């Protein structure tokens, strides 16, 4: 992922302003409304019968709060992307045989849930960055499969 | 497939856009040009230099289309036969583009209208325009 | 969206499968086990070995499922629904896995109807099968 | 791409009896007739204004055998694919600018093709293995994306 150096201080800068303990949780929850199916790999998580049962569940905040941290992880590594994901890709891919599909649309339901909680902030600009961060992601994610 | 509920998510939602309607869909275009490249391949003798006025009114009209496809949001085959023609048949647009362009759409009303980007009405936006998406890649005269 | 031709070659064809739709349904699982190993997570009591009695009797049912489908080709959904509250609210069927379900009856098909399945066949089949798969892996009710 | 023995010696089998003249122009005429916005990309061709104009293009089965070919030639290189196919994927996705998704689309058609000449002999088995090869071929072609 190459950023140049503007976007590298655009992208800190709007990250470090992420709510570490809502958006993670704002984005997996929005990951399991908007696409449904998805909610099938977490049958162990509760009630996720309706749209505020997922976003108000324990288990989601909790583990998306997990999901942020592993982005953060890639924010600060974008040069050892598939090598900082490695464990990661072999639990998606080989353990719980997650389609790479998804990864990308987790990455996408990101970055509305940053531009609903940022707003004009989140400028088109803005978005190109994150929008080269989440694909890296996304594809580091699934290395264990190409 | 549009549920009941789907249907009315999008009416509430794309209701609120108002008269910034083509404000809202030059900035997902510009959005969409930013962020992926490759779709300005399709605009060839386009001015899309930043803040260009060709741009702004192709996002006028991009806009009033999703207007006039939630107007019939359950008749879009008909509809939108014409957009059908052009993006289907003459323009043969990559179905991967419409994709992005939607996304797009989702972040220029997520950053416009966050009281209306409810995790309901961004799933039903979602879907909407995945419906619209296909109508005009798909050949169905 | 299909068009009048592609719901005519969809019914045509499906037409000559005729009673051997049920075996070609069949065959499609096997092939798609087999080739795509993860499919099989949707089925962790079935018994999925080379010509498994459980595999062709399920086979028969999606088999049937698709003729049902061609003869309400107009009104789809209405008529999928109550299998679109099984893979959709009931399985949650992620729908990469309805991409490799149809392709594997093609695949299927190709093999034993070569001379129909024409290149116009194919596309309409094709068109035909995204469509269910769209209906079945949507929440719409 | 892995291919136990037997695979290699019933793919190379099957595939030996292949027209090399033929299947692929009805591989690359099927992709622009099933999926029709691929058809962009070969706009100086001609005649793309019906399926049998499409198939009997003589553009389209000329550059079908190019396709083919390269695909026999990773069935001979299936341990240095991302290497052995580094150009053809420097211009499908840098100067042509050919979504990913079209190159999957394009080797199940080719496997498609493969069951309609020769039926019984395609089997389960034999699609399985050249699963494997497809993909491999197409991911090796999408690397530029990765
Ligand atoms: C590309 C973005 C993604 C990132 C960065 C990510 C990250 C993570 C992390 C860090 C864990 C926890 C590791 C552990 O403690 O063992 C995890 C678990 C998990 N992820 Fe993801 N993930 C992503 C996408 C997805 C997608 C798209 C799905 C599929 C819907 C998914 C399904 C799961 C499941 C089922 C678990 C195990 C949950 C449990 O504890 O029961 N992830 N993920
Ligand atoms: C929600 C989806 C979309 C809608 C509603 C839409 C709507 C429209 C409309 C209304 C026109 C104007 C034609 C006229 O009446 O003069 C148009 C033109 C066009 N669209 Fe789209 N479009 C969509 C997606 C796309 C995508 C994804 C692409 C590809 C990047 C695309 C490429 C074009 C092109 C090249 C033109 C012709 C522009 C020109 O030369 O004037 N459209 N579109
Ligand atoms: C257009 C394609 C498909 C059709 C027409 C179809 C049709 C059916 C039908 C008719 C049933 C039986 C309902 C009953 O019990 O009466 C069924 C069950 C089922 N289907 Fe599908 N199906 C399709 C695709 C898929 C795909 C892609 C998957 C996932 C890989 C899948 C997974 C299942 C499962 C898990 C069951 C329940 C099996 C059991 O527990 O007995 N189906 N399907
Ligand atoms: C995954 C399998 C594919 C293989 C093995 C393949 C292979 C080839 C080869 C060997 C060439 C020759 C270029 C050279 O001499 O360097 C070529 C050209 C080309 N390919 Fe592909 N290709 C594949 C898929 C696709 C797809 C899906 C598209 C998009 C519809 C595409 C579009 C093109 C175009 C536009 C050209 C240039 C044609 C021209 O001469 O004007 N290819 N391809
Ligand atoms: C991870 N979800
Ligand atoms: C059309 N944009
Ligand atoms: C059921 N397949
Ligand atoms: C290559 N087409």
């Amino acid at each position: 992922v190459h950023l140049t150096p503007e976007e590298k201080t655009a992208v800190n800068a709007l990250w470090g302003k992420v709510n570490v303990d809502a958006v993670g949780g704002e984005a997996l929850g929005r990951l399991l409304v908007v696409y449904p199916w998805t909610q099938r790999f977490f049958e162990s998580f509760g009630d996720l019968s309706s749209p505020d049962a997922v976003m108000g569940n324990p288990k989601v905040k909790a583990h998306g709060k997990k999901v942020l941290g592993a982005f953060s992880d890639g924010l600060a590594h974008l040069d050892n992307l598939k090598g900082t994901f490695s464990q990661l890709s072999e639990l998606h891919c080989d353990k719980l045989h997650v389609d790479p599909e998804n990864f990308r649309l987790l990455g996408n339901v990101l970055v509305c849930v940053l531009a609903r909680n940022f707003g004009k902030e989140f400028t088109p600009q803005m978005q190109a960055a994150y929008q080269k961060v989440v694909a890296g992601v996304a594809n580091a994610l699934a290395h264990k499969y190409h | 497939v549009l549920s009941p509920a789907d249907k009315t998510n999008v009416k509430a939602a794309w209701g609120k856009v108002g008269a910034h309607a083509g404000e809202y869909g030059a900035e997902a275009l510009e959005r969409m040009f930013l962020s992926f490249p490759t779709t300005k391949t399709y605009f060839p003798h386009f001015d899309l230099s930043h803040g260009s006025a060709q741009v702004k009114g192709h996002g006028k009209k991009v806009a009033d289309a999703l207007t006039n496809a939630v107007a019939h949001v359950d008749d879009m085959p008909n509809a939108l036969s014409a957009l059908s023609d052009l993006h289907a048949h003459k323009l043969r647009v990559d179905p991967v583009n419409f994709k992005l362009l939607s996304h797009c759409l989702l972040v220029t009303l997520a950053a416009h209208l966050p009281a209306e980007f409810t995790p309901a009405v961004h799933a039903s936006l979602d879907k909407f325009l995945a419906s619209v998406s296909t109508v005009l890649t798909s050949k169905y005269r």
